[PDB]
């Protein structure tokens, strides 16, 4: 039911899955996607309520700073436009 | 040719000369509407 | 004419006396009296451009010392055709 | 009774003090009570120019020291027709 | 008119002088010539507010030195109908 | 009905309703109006017998001034005019 | 038909004319006559009730000082005498 | 046009030349050529507010140098109807 | 228990804060709210005397500096029948 | 166009003249006049984002001196679909 | 869900700013749009607690540099059912 | 039918359009002519009341002094002769 | 879109290339290719105000210094209905 | 509209937040979400020219601080009719 996006950029899939597992061990969110951007760039996209998303991304950032090539970015869009849902794949 | 003689704005027969008038003699630091004061026409 | 003048003041006595000046100094039709709120009262006149500023003539120097005094006396040379619903 | 006598103040206390001063000091007609907004209160009387003058003097000297007091006391000698429909 | 103007003085001579100034100072009809007793004489004039006001002021400040002198000079503008027994 | 008029004006209606309580607790006065002047001024009209209104206004002027910002304007009207009645709700 | 007579002296016709205009505008009083005295003296004579005449004369005196030569005399007659009436078109 | 422009001058020559200035500057009709007395001459013109204003300003600016010059130059936007018998 | 508590404050932010404090710290009934004008907002609650006392204590407590702060908190213990039209 | 423009000023003089500036400046329809309260008056216009942006600029620099000045100005291109009750 | 956020500001422009920030920040439906009077304007939104906090942050820093800015900013954690008539 | 003629010449058609736009946004003036003199001179011809024509023409001069090469003169006639009218094309 | 984007230059080479900039920049429709005289050429197109702004941009970049040079770049946002007969 | 805004960056975290900026900035229709390869990610949005301008301005102004940030924030007003078949 959550609409807020919590999502992580990582160079390397190791910090990507570590971030995703931090997402699911931090707060009640479901990952809507795992995307291979290219050149080691990988994102994890999770949906949920604003507080749960914020806590999850907090844990993911605190976990992925040093793993592999390292964390690239964390961002917490909380209310995407109705047209942005197709951009995340639905 | 012949001396283009740059020259700007005359406002000829302006009807804003303050004199006997009567209803006029108002703009005097007052009213402050439209352009009767703005960018004085420097005849 | 359809040239629009109008005046505000802080109070209703200066506003109504200014409207008296509007309709006495020049023959301009009086179209509205509105309470902005908190004491700001405005009055609206229509007519010939010379007649419009001719109305404003007497109002400007009649409402300066009445009550709280004149607030604004700016006038419009011509309003647009869709301004009227907001008038 | 075309003369338009007029009082403003802050609140109904000086306002109705002025109003009953109007109608009790002189034999003139009160036509209107209005609330400007922001505390300014409006009372409008009509009558003969001398009668209006006496009434407005009475109210202005009777209501200034009660409440927040008088703000705008002023009368019209020869009120125009055009303003009356806007009253 | 309904406006009542009226004055006392000590002595009949200043009273009639004041009433004389009443009847030429402004358009007014006088209605009362009352002997109070003990020397007070009262003059009662009837007219509109401006006329009675001007007439009373003129008669009072002309009668101040006349004879023994005036008594009181304040005038009511719109008397209540209940003063009918004063007629 | 007693035409004697009491009216009390205050800044804010807390002192106005304190004055109204003094009214309805003191004497045979019926509050005929509770109006908001504008910009915070609140005033109350009660009507009743001359002595009753006088006592009520006394009680209001005794118990109103020290309540919050307090009383701003009170008075009494003894024998209000007929033409004032339209201004009193008609 | 107010008998009160106001009448204003002006040096020049201008101040007389706007004097009459101010007479009419200030109060609904009637003008009985304008006269060319001579030597530039122009005089306006209006009739009405005493208070309206007073207000109108005050307004005209206010409005005529600045325009033209200005005032020469200005005063109010409350009760013109019957003997003065033949000077007013017997 | 009910808008009334009118000009006083010291001499018939400036009066009539100012009348011509009135007429050529603005398309308005004049109604009065009066001899005040003592050399004072007045000209009375009628038209709309803007036209009479422009005409009178032009005449005042083109009349001061001829003869004895101007004495006064004022206009009335909406003159009272009862003024009409005076001119 | 009909004891009437009521508070007044600038801006409806602390007003609704302390109204939540009313219904959140004592078993009182919210009879309503009112917008005085010019930023003045009041809230009217009803309940048991001691309960309403504790409620208004808490409300003034939570209202004290938030926003523009409280103006006047008050408790009346036995409101009269005549007050009901005024609430 | 769904783009939103809206500005606030003290007194209706600057409000109406700036609305006039907007409606001579760009394709904007004045969808709202709001007497906000305490002298605040706000104008709301629909329009295309570039048009309404140019219009809000025109309104902004129109009344730097008109009335007593601006209060605020800005632009909204996409208000939320559910803000219509606030519009 | 029922968690109430709400922002007070001065005038309507920052109020519209705050509402726009409400709608672009998090999942909140604006439920209240009040012109308090005297310049105070309040916006009332409902939603989830964290969403309410994020919206309030966005509104608070979205309506202070515009115009004369906000004066109040509050977050109800849960409005008691008794507050429902206030909404 | 406005008799007062406002009429302005400028160097270039862009300042002429500036002037015409200011005309039509200023006062009750009806543009009656837009002609090209030759050599870059373009003149705009509008009709209306004296005050309206004055205000409109001054607004056009204000809006036109800076655009492009700019105007060279602004002119208003108050009571034009009927003989001049055919020279304007009637 | 009805707003006018219109450009003046010396010679027809800059005018034609500026028209090409018009037609490749944004949505526009040319309605005027005017020979002013003395080498002055004007190109004028219709569109919405943002499109005409962006078009006039492009026209200006490649014109001030091509050929014989640019004279003036301009944007019209509200083509008045009275202007239409002239175009 | 027919105008195309479009923005590219290393990764899509900046690209998706920039798309949110697109939507919150102006009325624009997102039409493309393309992973170029090696990290370049591009967003293609359709809207009015001024709307496109505001959108790209907001997206760039919100993109620098996230991830590797902006690389190319381009603006184009009218692509030829043979370009969108490839889009």
């Amino acid at each position: 039911m959550g609409i807020a996006l919590g999502m992580i950029e990582t160079r390397g899939l190791v910090p990507a899955i570590e971030a995703a597992d931090a997402m699911t061990k931090a707060a009640e969110v479901r990952l809507i996607g795992r995307e291979f951007v290219g050149g080691g760039y990988v994102t994890v996209l999770v949906r949920g309520e604003t507080g749960a998303v914020n806590a999850a991304v907090r844990a993911g950032a605190d976990a992925c700073e040093r793993v592999g090539d390292g964390l690239v970015a964390a961002h917490i869009i909380a209310r995407p436009h109705r047209e942005v849902e197709p951009a995340l794949g639905n | 040719y012949s001396a283009k003689n740059t020259e700007g704005v005359t406002g000829n027969r302006y009807e804003d000369s303050s004199k006997i008038t009567g209803p006029f003699d108002m703009a005097e630091d007052k009213v402050t509407g439209t352009e009767q004061f703005r960018f004085e026409p420097n005849k």
